[PDB]
């Protein structure tokens, strides 16, 4: 029921969560590169 | 509540489709950059 969807939001946020660590660290490593 | 659970999954679904995208780009300028 609902658990089966607030077992699905845990999951793709924790997804997004990486992401954007790795959006982070690439942007730094881009900026580093390119200045 | 099942509706209101599922518009949050189809928000992070989206969000975290931008964001492969985006590491995808940010991992190609710094490939490119370093070479």
């Amino acid at each position: 029921e609902v658990k089966q969807l607030e077992a699905e939001v845990e999951e793709i946020e924790s997804e997004v969560w990486h992401l954007e660590n790795e959006v982070a660290r690439l942007e730094k490593e881009n900026a580093e590169c390119e200045a | 509540k099942v509706k209101q659970l599922k518009a949050k999954v189809e928000e992070l679904k989206s969000k975290l489709w931008h964001l492969k995208n985006k590491v995808a780009r940010l991992k190609k300028k710094n490939a490119e950059c370093k070479a």
